[PDB]
Order: C-alpha cells, then sequence, then structure tokens
C-alpha cells in the first residue's frame, strides 16, 4: 500500500508537488526518501528527510528540490523547479532502508 | 526493461569494477567510520540500552546477604560508581531474608551485574571503536566495601586473596587481574563511620572493548539482571515521570527485558557480518577482452561481500525499530520517552552521579538520533549495493554455464 | 582529653531494687558509651555498647541511655551476681578513658563494730620496732573515724588502714587499723588508746591498755 | 568463644624491664584492633596502648608513651607488651582486651589480668607475730614485713573457718607488705 500523485509533463525552468501516500507501517519513526527512474539507467537516490525532520539531497538535484514530511498525515512531499533534461524519469518513494516490494509511482518528463 | 541494462552493464569491466569500488567505499563506510555506520549506531544503541535499563532502575533493586546467597544478620556491602538513590554508590545491606526471585539479589549476582556495569561504563566513557577494530582495550578499576558484624562477602574465600588485612592476588588468564584487600579500623584516623569495614579493589587491564566484547558485556549485565530477578521499589519524584509498576520482580519489564535482548541478538549478528565483508575485500580491478562465462569468478566473493553489507544495514535498521519511541505503546513507551531517553545529571558517558538514578544516561535519545541521520546518509551508498548485488548474481549464472 | 564522671561513687543496694548510675562526659562525646560491670579481682566485663546496645549474654535487667553529654545505667532488680564495680567508658577520642566507677555494695541493718586492741610481741619488741593493732570487727555501714591516741597525744601519719570486703554470710565490715613506732619511740609512753565512731555507736567507744 | 590468656608479668626494679604475652584464640586475630588496660590497686581502669589490625599503628597514653612498647605477632595470634624503664605507679594488673570495631561494641572481651609490681625490695619470708587476747574473746597473727606478696592463711589447718579475718595486705613506707588475721574463738582456751 504505497503510491505517488502529482507527476507530470513541464518544460525546463518549471515547477510541481510531487506526493507520496505511505501507511505508517512504513512511515511512523522511519527515514523517507525520493528516487528517480531514468531510462536506460538505473534507481537514483535523490533526497531524504528525518522523523525528526532533517533533509539531505543529491548533487544531481542539490539546491533544487525541497522534500518534507507530515507525522500526522504520514504524507511526504516534494517541491520540484528548475527542471533540466536529467529529471526525465518516473519518480518513486521509499524508508531507508527499503521494502522489498515497491509502489507504482508517477511519471515527470522534461 | 531494467534488465537490459542489468546484462548490458554486467559485461562492462568499466561497470563493475566501478561497483567494486562502490563497495569498499560502502563497506570502510560502514565498518570504519562511526559516525557515519548505522552499523556502528546501532551497536552502540544496543549496548546504551541495556547499561540505560540498569542506571533507571539499580537504585530501587533490592539486594543484600552473605557469600553464597546466604541470609545475613548483619551485612553491608556497598558497590561503588553505581546509580544510588541520591548517590553514587548501590547499598546492599538487606538482612535475615534469604536472597533469591522476588527478593533480595544475591552479593554473588551482584558481583556480576556490578562488573558487566563497570566495564560497559568505562568503554563507554573512552568511546567504542569502530567495527573493524579487534584489538582494542580498556583498563577498568571499581570498587566495593563490606562493613557490619559477619559480612563474609570480602573474606579471603570471597575474594581469593592471600589475606583480607592488606593482601592481594593477581590473574592472568586470557588480560591481567589485580585483586587488592584493605581493612579500615574502626578507629583508624579518617574513618569517618567509626567503624571497622573492608574495601575491595578491582583492577582489570587489557579488557577488550569490541563490539562483540562489549555486546557479550551487555548481555551479561541484562540477562543477570532477568535471571536473578529481584524485588524492586520505586520512589517516584513528584511532578517527574511516574513508573509502574511501583513495586514487583525486575522480570516484571517483560517487554523491555525482551526488546533489550533482541537489540543484543540483532547487533552481534550484525557484527558477524563484518567478517564476511574483511574476508571478500573489493578493490582488486577485474588489458584484454572480457567475457562473462569464464572470467568472472569474483562474482560469489563480490555478491557474499554485497549481501553482508545488505544484512548489515537491515539489521541495524531492526535495532533501532525494536526501541524508536514513536513506533511504542502505553507503559513500554512510557518507560522509554520518560526514563531510558532521559539523563537527569548536571555529562559525557558513563558518568555516574548522585542525580543519575531513575534515567537512562545513556545517550539512547542522541543516539536514536545518530541512527536516523546515519541512515538518511545512505541512500546512495545502499541503492548501490544493491545494484553491485545485482550485478554479481548475474555473473554467477553466467559462470555457472 | 575526655574526662568522664560517674555518680554515685559508692551504693547501698538490695535485691529486687532499681539501681541508676549516672554518668558525665565532660565533652559532647554523642552515643559512644559503654558500660562494664568488674567483680572483685576479676577483669571487667561488657554489658552495654553504644549507650543503649544490650552486649549480647547480658540479663535484660541491665539498660543504657543518655546522648552527647548525659548518660544512664539501670539495673530493673539486683540480683546477688549484680554486687561488683561498674564503669562508664567513653569512645570518641584518639584514646579511651573510663569512669571513676561505682561499686554497689548490698545493704544492712547498722551493727556498731565491736572493738578490740592486741599490744605489740615479745619477739617484736628486741628487734627495734613496735606495732599496736586495733581490730574492728563485723560493723555495718562502712564510714569509720579511727584515731590513735597515746598519753592523749593525737597521733597521725603513722598508722596504715585495711578494710576487708563485705563478708559473705553477715554483710559486715572488719578493718585493722595498725601503728607503727620504733621500740625507742615505742618505751617513752604509756597509754595506748584506740577510739572508733560510728552510726552504731552512741558514744564513739575506746579500748586502750597501758605498758 | 573468643579468649585471651596471659602470661608473663611478675616482679620488676626501678628502671629495667617486664614482659606481657597475650595469647589469642576463636576469632580471626588479624582483622580486630587490640588494647592494653591497666588497673593500680584501689584505683580505676586507664587504656595504656591500642594497636591497629595490621599492627603497623600505634597509639599510647601520655603516662606511658615512650617507655613501654606493644607490638602483635599476627600469624601465632598473639599480643605483646614490653615495658621498659619502669616506675612504681606502674604497679598494677595489667589486661589485654580485644576492641571490636566491627560491631561498634567497645572492649568485647578481655583476658584475666596478670600481675606486675615493682620494687627495690627483694624477696623476704614474713615474721609471724601472736595477737594474743586479754581479759566472746577475739586473737589472731602478724605477718610483718615481706616483699613475695602471696600469703596463705594458715593458722587452723581447715578447723575454724567462720571466725577467721585476714586482711588485705597493706604496702608500708618500707617497700614491704604487712597483714594481719584475726579470729572469733570461745571465750576460754
Amino acid at each position: 500500500q504505497l503510491q505517488e500523485s502529482g507527476g507530470g509533463l513541464v518544460q525546463p525552468g518549471g515547477s510541481l508537488r510531487l506526493s507520496c501516500a505511505a501507511s505508517g507501517s512504513i512511515f511512523s519513526g522511519n527515514v523517507m526518501g525520493w528516487y528517480r527512474q531514468a531510462p536506460g539507467k538505473l534507481r537514483e537516490w535523490v533526497a531524504a528527510i528525518t522523523p525528526q525532520g532533517v533533509p539531505n539531497y543529491a548533487d544531481s538535484v542539490k539546491g533544487r528540490f525541497t522534500i518534507s514530511r507530515d507525522n500526522a498525515k504520514n504524507m511526504l512531499y516534494l517541491q520540484m523547479s528548475s527542471l533540466k533534461p536529467e529529471d526525465t524519469a518516473l519518480y518513486y518513494c521509499n524508508r531507508l532502508p527499503n521494502y522489498r516490494s515497491w509502489g507504482q509511482g508517477t511519471q515527470v518528463t522534461v | 526493461s531494467t534488465l537490459n541494462t542489468l546484462i548490458k552493464l554486467s559485461a562492462d569491466p568499466s561497470a563493475i569494477n566501478a561497483a567494486r569500488e562502490n563497495l569498499g567505499a560502502s563497506a570502510k563506510n560502514l565498518i570504519g567510520d562511526t559516525k557515519n555506520s548505522p552499523a556502528y549506531q546501532a551497536v552502540l544503541l544496543a549496548i546504551n540500552a541495556a547499561v540505560g535499563f540498569w542506571n533507571v532502575l539499580g537504585y530501587a533493586t533490592q539486594c543484600g546477604g552473605n557469600a553464597n546467597g546466604q541470609e545475613s544478620t548483619s551485612s553491608t556491602t556497598i558497590f561503588n560508581n553505581e546509580p544510588g538513590y541520591r548517590s553514587t554508590s548501590i547499598t546492599c545491606s538487606l538482612n535475615r531474608y534469604k536472597p533469591g526471585y522476588y527478593g533480595p539479589m544475591s552479593i554473588e549476582n551482584f558481583k556480576k551485574l556490578n562488573e558487566a556495569y563497570q566495564i560497559l561504563q568505562t568503554a563507554l566513557n573512552k568511546g567504542l571503536p569502530a567495527l573493524k577494530e579487534n584489538n582494542g582495550t580498556v583498563s577498568v578499576t571499581y570498587t566495593y566495601t563490606c562493613s557490619g558484624e559477619g559480612n563474609d562477602n570480602c573474606s579471603k574465600k570471597a575474594t581469593g586473596v592471600s589475606d583480607q588485612n592488606g593482601g592481594t592476588k593477581t590473574k592472568t588468564q586470557t588480560v591481567t587481574t589485580t585483586i587488592s584487600s584493605k581493612v579500615v579500623d574502626s578507629q583508624a584516623k579518617g574513618n569517618t563511620t567509626r567503624v571497622s569495614y573492608t574495601e575491595i579493589t578491582n583492577k582489570l587491564d587489557g579488557v577488550p572493548d569490541s563490539a562483540q566484547a562489549l555486546l557479550a558485556q551487555a548481555s551479561t549485565l541484562i540477562n543477570t539482571i532477568n535471571t536473578a530477578c529481584p524485588y524492586f521499589s520505586v520512589t517516584n519524584k513528584s511532578g517527574g515521570p511516574q513508573m509502574e509498576p511501583t513495586r514487583g520482580k525486575l522480570c516484571g519489564f517483560t517487554e523491555e527485558i525482551s526488546a533489550i535482548q533482541k537489540m543484543i541478538t540483532d547487533a552481534q549478528e550484525l557484527v558477524n557480518q563484518t567478517s564476511v565483508i574483511n574476508e571478500h575485500e573489493q578493490s582488486t580491478p577485474v588489458g584484454k577482452p572480457f567475457n562473462p562465462f569464464t572470467d568472472a569468478s569474483f562474482a560469489q566473493g563480490m555478491l557474499a561481500n554485497a549481501s553482508a553489507q545488505a544484512k548489515m544495514l537491515n539489521l541495524a535498521h531492526q535495532v533501532g525499530q525494536t526501541i524508536n519511541p514513536d513506533n511504542l505503546t502505553g507503559t513500554f513507551k512510557n518507560f522509554v520517552t520518560g526514563f531510558l531517553a532521559t539523563c537527569n545529571n548536571k555529562s559525557p558517558p558513563g558518568t555516574v552521579t548522585t542525580q543519575t538514578f531513575a534515567s537512562g544516561c545513556a545517550y539512547v535519545e542522541q543516539t536514536i538520533t545518530n541512527l536516523n541521520n546515519s541512515i538518511a546518509h545512505f541512500g546512495t551508498q545502499e541503492q548501490q549495493i544493491q545494484q553491485a548485488e545485482n550485478i554479481a548474481d548475474t555473473l554467477v549464472n553466467f559462470g555457472s554455464h | 582529653d575526655i574526662q568522664m564522671t560517674q555518680s554515685p561513687s559508692s551504693l547501698s543496694a538490695s535485691v529486687g531494687d532499681r539501681v541508676t548510675i549516672t554518668c558525665r562526659a565532660s565533652q559532647s562525646i554523642s552515643s559512644y558509651l559503654n558500660w562494664y560491670q568488674q567483680k572483685p579481682g576479676k577483669a571487667p566485663k561488657l554489658l552495654i555498647y553504644a549507650a543503649s546496645s544490650l552486649q549480647s549474654g547480658v540479663p535484660s535487667r541491665f539498660s543504657g541511655s543518655g546522648s552527647g553529654t548525659d548518660f544512664t545505667l539501670t539495673i530493673s532488680s539486683l540480683q546477688p551476681e549484680d554486687f561488683a564495680t561498674y564503669y562508664c567508658q567513653q569512645s570518641y577520642s584518639t584514646l579511651w578513658t573510663f569512669g571513676q566507677g561505682t561499686k554497689v555494695e548490698i545493704k544492712r541493718t547498722v551493727a556498731a563494730p565491736s572493738v578490740f586492741i592486741f599490744p605489740p610481741s615479745d619477739e617484736q619488741l628486741k628487734s627495734g620496732t613496735a606495732s599496736v593493732v586495733c581490730l574492728l570487727n563485723n560493723f555495718y555501714p562502712r564510714e569509720a573515724k579511727v584515731q590513735w591516741k597515746v598519753d592523749n597525744a593525737l597521733q597521725s601519719g603513722n598508722s596504715q588502714e585495711s578494710v576487708t570486703e563485705q563478708d559473705s554470710k553477715d554483710s559486715t565490715y572488719s578493718l585493722s587499723s595498725t601503728l607503727t613506732l620504733s621500740k625507742a619511740d615505742y618505751e617513752k609512753h604509756k597509754v595506748y588508746a584506740c577510739e572508733v565512731t560510728h552510726q552504731g555507736l552512741s558514744s564513739p567507744v575506746t579500748k586502750s591498755f597501758n605498758r | 568463644q573468643v579468649q585471651l590468656v596471659q602470661s608473663g608479668g611478675g616482679i620488676g626494679q626501678p628502671g629495667g624491664s617486664l614482659r606481657l604475652a597475650c595469647e589469642a584464640s576463636g576469632f580471626t586475630f588479624n582483622l580486630f584492633e587490640m588494647a592494653w588496660v591497666r588497673q593500680a590497686p584501689g584505683q580505676s581502669l586507664e587504656v595504656i596502648s591500642y594497636i591497629g589490625s595490621s599492627g603497623s599503628t600505634t597509639r599510647y597514653a601520655d603516662s606511658v608513651k615512650g617507655r613501654f612498647i606493644v607490638s602483635r605477632d599476627n600469624d601465632k595470634e598473639s599480643m605483646f607488651l614490653q615495658l621498659n624503664s619502669l616506675r612504681v605507679d606502674d604497679t598494677a594488673t595489667y589486661f589485654c582486651a580485644r576492641l571490636n570495631g566491627w560491631a561498634g561494641s567497645g572492649l568485647d572481651h578481655w583476658g584475666q589480668g596478670t600481675l606486675v609490681a615493682v620494687s627495690s625490695a627483694s624477696t623476704k619470708g614474713p615474721s609471724v607475730f601472736p595477737l594474743a587476747p586479754s581479759s566472746t574473746a577475739a586473737l589472731g597473727c602478724l605477718v610483718k614485713d615481706y616483699f613475695p606478696e602471696p600469703v596463705t592463711v594458715s593458722w587452723n589447718s581447715g578447723a575454724l573457718t567462720s571466725g577467721v579475718h585476714t586482711f588485705p595486705a597493706v604496702l608500708q613506707s618500707s617497700g614491704l607488705y604487712s597483714l594481719s588475721s584475726v579470729v572469733t574463738v570461745p571465750s576460754s582456751s
């Protein structure tokens, strides 16, 4: 029971927020993160957020995205602006370290 | 699909050697760093969990008697550098009851408890080393005293010394132990009590403070507690955190003792995986053509190394979640947020002060936080271990054919 | 130093009585005071420690009290074994000290001393010295003034006193005063007297003799 | 059953020396503190010396500080008192006693005492003189000018006992002991 929302087509330089619906089974007290899926290349780590709320990101993403959570509503939030050809991907969320079966995602291409 | 890219990469020596060096970095990241090792934090979290459990409940734990669990008429045996009520000692001075279950703890068991607690607290104070380290030592020193008529918990038979008045005994059974016995006479200058008593000094040199050595001490601590299972009587501060139950047996904390026992079991197996990583060093590269079916003998070891790292990370996550208070309920959550993850000192690790009792003082929250911080900073490393696990495994199969 | 002062120094008591010996410290000694019993010619044995702790084996007749400076031993019903002298002793300074003692002796009705006088014996005479003996036989209240008079001259500084312990059957004392003179100083006076004073005597009684 | 048996003692001279032995049994001697106490003839109890468990710690009363030496021998469980430089006012019974610092209970147990007396005198036998009576009546004997100290009432051989009184010896200015023994006999013999 995990799925995403808010993925779509936008031009380079645009904006959109993406959201991950995780159960407390995955969420409560666990670190959350965001991941890429580009054609022809593997799942790449993007960002992460601590239960206590500490953010950190990858270099391919440094300075542009902002990850957030909701400890009342088990929700993950990612705001994306300043888009590039390299953001063409399926974006997924998961706990760290990962649960074995993944969600379905949402498509963001630029 | 993603399996097209997996074979396309499985036959690229540049893509394989990149993963192999990714494995050395994440291997050394796990077992050579401390701040940044989920594994380190999870062993630390197990240890400090045990340590903190006794700091919370020792002051209220009943103990007394003479040598072999025997009832005593008038024995006072005081162990130093222990979290007592208002004190830096614990005072076992219960008389005319034989020690046992749901009663006072024997002095025989408190010695095992105490020695493990002293070794831990010193080790914590020095700082647990990276899991790569197995040659660390710690010197440990602790004293107890015996007073009151007929107290033989300090006799030449209890301590093994040549003579209770002034004697010494040295052991080297591999690590050196010197025990020394000193009588303070009732009318000795300085003797404030005006009562004769006996002070035992234990000096341990060469005591190992490796993850498995210290995780084993933590097991001696929590298991002595749970097996002796002495009677306890809490004294709640007024307006501070309230404990339940207020009286009972130490086993009565089945939820807490179990949590700690599995955290120790998980970190022991977590530590057991370091030997795997060491034996499958991933640093040699792998000028000619390269075909998977013939020259890919590293695949087994590359898979053993990556899989060890993954289990070490999953176990690390499991240790934390066994105690992470957001996921806990009722009394067990009460115990953890109100007491275990608190320090009532006015405070380096392993510091016993007169106010340590009824609080964990084991940096339990900071270690839980330090564990989360570490894992969120393993995002790249974690994907690369599975990516290396996928490559090495597709090469094991090409190698079978 | 700390000096312990007991009160009284002596006491006449009866079997079945409640006896009280007090003891006082010059300084505060908190509660570090013990009581001992000592019977004639033997070592003292301990009775009470810590001002109020009854040493084991000691009967419960005995009991202690006090703190700091003023302490008190109580016997609730005197028994024949208890007639002895009692000491308090403080355990607070670098070296322990005792009190002067309290002798408890068995009380009894007033009995007059029957007085006897004994002249020197011929052998002692031609040796150079002379000894006149005055016996006080089986009197009770113990206080006695015995004075020697030769030719009605009150003698001093040459007689010596010696008294027995209470009689095991009578509870009575017996005293021997002995006057020693040289034979030279002896053969110049004629009357030798011994004058006894006591509660048991209406008038001081005198037994004398001439050479 | 704590037990302290004492030996030595005896007759010293002014200056010179005696020795006191105290042999302990029935307790762990090297855990308890010990003390020497002395009692002059008519007087009270005076603590002379204290020695610790180890025997390395030593305290003395001013009356005796530089003049005696306390020591213990923890292997044969024995305590010793070396009385050098002797003086007449050290004439007393001497007691070794166990101080019980474990209980806080004072002088737990005492030896039987051993006799000390110092005098320039030399052993002289008594001179017994008749105390005849004149015209129930009383007579007796006078043993005068002796130094040994122990003397025996002998004048009946076991016949008459209910009328005899032997008086505590007295130390005369001469350094010799005098004593009288009186009897209540009939009125005619």
